[PDB]
């Protein structure tokens, strides 16, 4: 019996049980409840984390610091491990007397308390042959009766769907519900915990650190309750600090430990980029206008949408950003975002819109079809975001997407999370969403039949309007409306174009230098309005790769490089020349 | 699978 | 009053012995209280308030520090919200009505619908609401029940589903929360 | 995998839910972070605080044939944890730890190995290592929000196409005498 039972109040005398701070109402209720005629069995039914365990281990805590009402002095609380007790139990009635003699001891004592942590598992502890003989069912009868105090503790999933359905059971269980605590309460019980901590990893936390923990772990880490999640960052501060510096060590915890921390945990940048991150970002625009040319309005949007954030400006429940980027066809709009994540050093999250045509296929965005028994039933877009939550979100084509898009959208811009349909919360305020449309290339292109000519300037957005509702604009951070490429802007382009092409040649041994008269040549062959930037890919590959790639195969480009470009003003035609 | 075992002394 | 006021609220059980929980109960506060405070007798004003820790519910005879609140509950909501005084007064007249013990009897104890421009404030008054009540917000977004088969995780799970995990989000929230402000964000949508 | 180690060896010096939980795509070196933990431990590469440590892989195939009775698997299982709760710096790994949420040996019952083990690893009392799939992870594990709030997820992924050819490098001696032959630099890349 000694060996299924462990006596808590035991532990309590040697330290084996953190203290309880706090729960003074929860407590009380739980006194009243042992101190009732019959069913006198408290019941402790709160979310994972907050504490259910340690009331029950409290009590036999605050007994010995005499901290309870007399009636709750001179009492005992017993674990009791089912495991223990059903080992070796392989013969008939073997469950049957370490069940009844552990019974017995309670009612004779008349003072003792039993605490069967997760008594979800009892309903079924002795079933054997489809048998009815549990566990439950024998304890039933001493528990309307009185003569034995029991103390459970189950999470509302496990008590509403198995405890529940014992309905003799749950009435002699008297349901003690916890709520997680507020922010204010949490650091008064951190503050009763942190000397344990503290010896454990042979550091100090400072009162600030311990407000940043629970402060940030409410902001940033999801799916974990209050007073969990500041312990797991308090005890991670702690195992860093100690064991990172093998010499040149800070005993003290302050508070940028506990940021990077929590950065660790969600995958986010902290809040110390004013110093090392600086640079990053001063030069984030200037290095994305040499890899993007023109179009620096969006340039703009996107990094100070970023600094903002970083800076601590951002909003709290809405994402980095949100930007429709619109315009004509090769301008930039989806080499920007994928130039954005590289200088960033940050996954990218593509998305095609073009097959999320139908209705039934934007299930896929937040679960699976209906009736996927099969596993990996989660959303792709709320488990890539999981994954990652720093990261870059492409939507491409937004406009063909069906309308049953623009919503699931709307809680992500406005409320920064969706949800999927198992439940899992996708976290958005630290995603940069960027979506591309050619909704008004059409209508601006479109010419006129009349005399005068008309000012087609504001077609392209009464075509953006028509497609995109009003709310889904209006929690839009900014419309970027691309450009067409002036010349100016393509020469620009076709030196980015060379430079590709020189770092392809590096990889075979070549060596390319154009002049610059060539160049302008190359610009007037492919400068299109309408095309943009991708008709120049097609002269340097008709005019360069061509040549190149006919002497790289067989000639003097096997090895040794030295290529040279030149045209003549009277040929109009572009020379090659080849001395390996 | 949980099935009780009843056992038989030799004598 | 305790058979009545069990019945009433405590729903999950039966009448013998959902009345003597009440009782026994209303008994062992007394014992807990100081030897002087009222241990001779329990009044009926002890029993109601053991009904509203069973279900979780706001009691009867309403303390003075919830009036404080309640009568400065549309003057802090409209320091946050402006311009939509109406639906304010509407939310917390019907707040004061299901106090006052004139709410319905057994209907909730309001149902609204927000119809409105954008940005007018008909989420952030909700989400404001639960803040100033100190009661937890159960926001559901209805853009993510659009298909018809998302419709049964509210009341339930999945069709065939094996594991224990058999209850719906929108049960077990209102079970967990019951005094709560439950939003159904662009309802339209689902 | 300096990273992915100090994380772990971070997790498993915390004073309460000091298990560390690998997740990661299919072959990305997810039991090779454990096995080599022991490997590193073995030459010294750790601190000093987790010298003198031996890492456990319990099979759960083994541990669930053969129980055949109402209580063998609980016997076994709660033995193993006697040894680990006797030696303060065993730790346990358990490859493909979602296993152990489905019923071990329990038929119409919830006594299952993951109920069992909550406890102590709330307690601090053992350290498990767990090993499971991105996919596995999100659909049978994070279910029950007991078990999955004791475990710190650690996110493995590959690390690029380059450093996979210094890894070839650190493995090629073992296949080279296997098959008796060398590798070319070229080949491998
Ligand atoms: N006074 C307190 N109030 C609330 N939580 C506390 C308190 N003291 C400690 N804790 C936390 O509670 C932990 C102990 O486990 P519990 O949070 O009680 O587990 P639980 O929520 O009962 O777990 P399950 O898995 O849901 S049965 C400690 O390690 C702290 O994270
Ligand atoms: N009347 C208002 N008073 C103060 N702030 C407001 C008001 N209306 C909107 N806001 C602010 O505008 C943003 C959005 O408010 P919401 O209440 O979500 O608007 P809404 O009109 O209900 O939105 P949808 O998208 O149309 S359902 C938040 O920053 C609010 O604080
Ligand atoms: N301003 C630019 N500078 C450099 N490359 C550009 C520029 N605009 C477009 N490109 C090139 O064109 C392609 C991007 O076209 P994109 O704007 O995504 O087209 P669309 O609008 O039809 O989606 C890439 O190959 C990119 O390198
Ligand atoms: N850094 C590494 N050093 C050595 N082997 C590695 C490394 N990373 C991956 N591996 C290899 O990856 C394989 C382990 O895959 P594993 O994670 O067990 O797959 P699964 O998740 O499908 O069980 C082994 O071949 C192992 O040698
Ligand atoms: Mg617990
Ligand atoms: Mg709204």
């Amino acid at each position: 019996t000694e060996n299924f039972t462990t006596n808590l109040n035991q532990l309590a005398r040697v330290g084996g049980i953190d203290p309880l701070i706090g729960r003074e109402k929860e407590l009380e209720r739980a006194i009243q409840v042992l101190c009732r005629r019959r069913k006198n069995n408290p019941l402790l039914v709160g979310e994972s984390g907050v504490g259910k365990t340690a009331i029950a281990e409290g009590l036999a805590w605050r007994i010995v610091q005499g901290d309870v009402p007399e009636v709750m002095a001179d009492c005992t609380i017993y674990s009791l491990d089912i495991g223990s007790l059903l080992a070796g139990t392989k013969y008939r009635g073997d469950f049957e007397k370490r069940f009844k003699a552990l019974l017995k001891q309670l009612e004779q004592d008349t003072n003792s308390i039993l605490f069967i942590d997760e008594i979800h598992t009892i309903i079924g502890a002795g079933a054997a042959s489809g048998g009815q003989v549990d566990a439950a069912n024998l304890i039933k009868p001493l528990l309307s009766s009185g003569k034995i105090r029991v103390i459970g503790s189950t999470t509302y999933q496990e008590f509403s769907n198995i405890f529940e359905k014992d309905r003799a059971l749950a009435r002699r269980f008297q349901k003690i519900d916890i709520t997680e605590p507020s922010i204010e309460e949490t650091v008064q019980i951190i503050n009763g915990l942190k000397p344990k901590y503290e010896a454990h990893h042979d550091v100090r936390y400072t009162a600030k650190a311990v407000r940043a923990a629970v402060e940030l772990a409410v902001k940033y880490i999801n799916d974990r309750h209050l007073p969990d999640k500041a312990i797991d960052v308090i005890d991670e501060a702690g195992a860093r600090a100690r064991l990172m510096p093998v010499s040149k060590r800070k005993k003290t915890v302050n508070v940028a430990d506990i940021e990077s921390v929590v950065a660790r945990i969600a995958r986010i940048p902290e809040k110390s980029v004013s110093q090392s991150d600086r640079d990053t970002l001063k030069n984030l625009g200037d290095r994305l206008k040499m890899l993007v040319f023109g179009q620096d309005k969006a340039i703009e949007a996107l990094t100070e949408a970023i600094k903002m954030a970083r800076a601590g400006l951002g909003h709290e429940h809405k994402p980095v950003g949100s930007f429709l980027f619109a315009g004509p066809t090769g301008v930039g709009k989806t080499e920007v975002t994928v130039q954005l994540s590289k200088a960033l050093g940050i996954e990218l999250l593509r998305f095609d819109m073009s097959e999320y045509m139908e209705r039934h296929t934007v299930s896929r965005l937040i679960g699976a079809p209906p009736g996927y028994v099969g596993f990996d039933q989660g959303g792709l877009l709320t488990d890539a975001v999981i994954k990652h939550p720093h990261a870059v979100l492409l939507l491409d084509e937004i406009e063909k997407a069906h309308p049953d898009v623009f919503n699931i959208l709307l809680q992500v811009m406005d409320n920064g999370t969706l949800t999927d349909n198992n439940g899992r919360k996708a976290d958005f305020r630290n995603v940069v969403l960027v979506m591309t449309t050619n909704a008004g290339v059409r209508e601006t292109e479109r010419k006129s039949i009349g005399l005068i000519h008309q000012d087609n300037s504001t077609d392209a957005m009464e075509e953006i309007k028509k497609i995109f509702t009003p709310e889904f604009r209006n929690r839009l951070d900014n419309i970027i409306w691309f450009d067409h490429l002036s010349t100016d802007v393509i020469h620009q382009v076709v030196d980015k174009f060379i430079v590709e092409l020189q770092v392809q040649l590096d990889q075979k041994g070549v060596s390319l230098e154009v002049s610059q008269e060539a160049r302008n040549w190359l610009a007037e062959k492919g400068y299109d309005r309408a095309m943009g930037a991708r008709p120049m890919a097609r002269v340097i590959q008709d005019n360069l790769k061509k040549p190149l790639a006919n002497e790289l195969l067989f000639g003097s480009l096997v090895d040794g490089g030295q290529v040279t470009v030149a045209l003549d003003k009277e040929k109009n035609e572009l020379t090659y020349g080849f001395q390996s | 699978e949980k099935v009780r075992d009843a056992l038989k002394p030799p004598s």
